[PDB]
């Protein structure tokens, strides 16, 4: 709902939601098939795609390589994501970020090679697997073999937010006051610490002041408790 | 020549040429952890950049290189390859070619560390240390004369013992009259002051000089009395000859000025310097 567009027959997000009724490939077709003009909001939007939205791009990439891992010693392996509905929501996100990149060149490409529009082929494979799994579909079709090809564009080393727990089963758990015994993605995560870095335990791992100028949307949206954000903690950096 | 070994170092040089740039980007792999004292950390970056200048030095390293090329290319090494398929099952020999070298090189260390001996005793475990044959003297004489630009002569007019004389660039000849095997009781003079060819009637002794070479004679006597190893007399006389060779210049004057005394020399440490100071 972050679109300051011009009104129409129905709401912008509502009219975007019906994108499910569209063909398989060539998002560049369906985008103009629904609407193209009334999607731009302002010039100052060049802070989300190259900084934070890139995630979702990498996200779908992390699906591809993780697709042919059913033989791994984990039934869903890393994840399965075979719901379809949520997948359709992500596909809508893909088409809207595609028209976004059409409106501004600072989008999130494959960053590696074969630019002369990898995003198009990525999207078409995702829509293929979607329609192959929308209404009680199969899993691993012959298309699975061909999409399983590793294009020279996939990056790695993603956060996948998580936290430890308290596995005190039955008998005893003795700890000290300190020195524990074993047992927001807007960048803001270098190797060593560079600021106060107020973080949280659920998934957050973010910065305290957000170090931005007009991206206050996310910052203000997450100043309070985040997703189960009772674990908003703080800790200084190490010193030699 | 043997300058080819220098190229080996050049190898390591270009190795850094890789590592350097890596050390660059690794330094850019992360930012300021916690400076808290200064911003020289960024300069630290440029510090690594400075080492890149080393690469240019590599190009400079080629100025001293490329002395000259030797004739007969490939150095007779692949001549065996010119043989028919029958000769190819021969590389083994080449391997041994290195191996043998390693052998020597190993001994080069081993013998070196053999210097620290542990012979708690050397007697009561047995003979005739004096060389019986009067031919090993000629052998040692020839071995010494194998050295270039340093002539040696000998007549032995006294008897069984050995008598010899040696000359150098100057007229500072040395007369050594010693026993059968090891050198002892020698003397030195200069400018025909001895004239031990036909002095008076023969190779005379005359036990004299004009108070200049006397110190050198005493030092040579000390060196003879000190280098008397229990065995290997050839090694002893070779060491004596090498020691004698160190006076062929008499030019430098370190750790003092060239005015301390008449002269300056006492090199048992394989290096001469101002005398009367050790």
């Amino acid at each position: 709902p972050h679109f300051l567009n011009t009104p129409d027959k129905s709401p912008g997000d509502r009219l975007a939601e019906i994108c499910a009724k569209i063909t398989d490939v060539d998002i560049d077709k369906v985008m103009i098939n629904l609407k193209t003009e009334e999607f731009v909001l302002d010039m100052n939007t060049l802070q989300a795609l190259q900084q934070l939205l890139q995630w979702v791009g990498d996200f779908v990439l992390y699906l591809l390589v993780s697709l042919p891992n059913q033989g791994s010693p984990l039934r869903p392996g890393h994840s399965f994501l075979r719901d379809g509905t949520s997948l359709g929501m992500l596909r809508e996100l893909m088409v809207v970020i595609r028209i976004w990149g059409l409106l501004k060149p600072s989008c999130l490409p494959v960053y590696t090679a074969t630019s002369d529009d990898s995003m198009s082929l990525l999207f078409r494979l995702l829509t293929k697997l979607w329609i192959c799994c929308r209404d009680e579909g199969a899993a691993s079709p012959a298309s699975d073999g061909l999409v399983s090809r590793l294009q020279p564009k996939q990056p790695l080393r993603l956060r996948f937010g998580r936290a430890p727990t308290l596995p005190s089963s039955t008998s005893t758990l003795q700890l000290d006051g300190l020195t524990r015994a074993p047992g927001l993605h807007l960048g803001a995560y270098p190797t060593e610490e560079c600021k106060a870095c107020t973080r949280c335990g659920c998934v957050t791992m973010l910065k305290s002041p957000n170090k931005t100028t007009a991206v206050t949307q996310w910052e203000q949206r997450w100043i309070k408790n985040c997703l189960c954000g009772g674990l908003w903690r703080r800790v200084p950096l190490s010193c030699s | 020549g043997v300058n080819l070994e220098a190229f080996s170092q050049a190898i390591s040089a270009i190795q850094a040429l890789r590592s350097s740039v890596s050390r660059v980007f690794d330094c850019l792999k992360d930012g300021m952890r916690n400076k808290e004292t200064l911003e020289g950390r960024e300069k630290a970056f440029i510090a690594n950049f400075q080492d890149n200048l080393h690469s240019v030095n590599r190009d400079l390293n080629e100025l001293e290189r490329l002395s000259n090329l030797v004739g007969k290319p490939s150095e007779n090494h692949p001549l065996h390859n010119s043989g028919l398929l029958s000769l190819d099952p021969y590389s083994q020999l080449l391997q041994a070619y290195k191996w043998s070298n390693k052998l020597q090189y190993h001994a080069g260390l081993a013998s070196g560390l053999l210097n620290q001996q542990s012979l708690k005793r050397s007697a009561n475990q047995m003979t005739t240390l004096v060389l019986p044959p009067q031919y090993v003297d000629d052998v040692i004489s020839r071995i010494d004369r194998m050295f270039p630009e340093m002539s040696i002569h000998l007549s032995r007019p006294n008897g069984t013992s050995a008598m010899l004389l040696v000359t150098l660039g100057k007229v500072l000849k040395v007369i050594v009259v010693m026993r059968s095997l090891f050198i002892d009781r020698t003397i030195v003079k200069g400018y025909n002051e001895s004239v031990y060819t036909e002095d008076g009637k023969l190779d005379i002794w005359s036990k004299s000089s004009y108070q200049v070479f006397q110190k050198v004679t005493d030092h040579a006597t000390t060196a003879l009395l000190h280098y008397q190893l229990p065995q290997m007399p050839d090694v002893v006389v070779r060491s004596f000859m090498t020691w004698l060779r160190s006076y062929i210049k008499l030019f430098q004057a370190p750790c003092q000025r060239c005015g301390k005394f008449l002269q300056d020399g006492l090199p048992p440490t394989w290096r001469d310097f101002r005398t009367l100071e050790a």
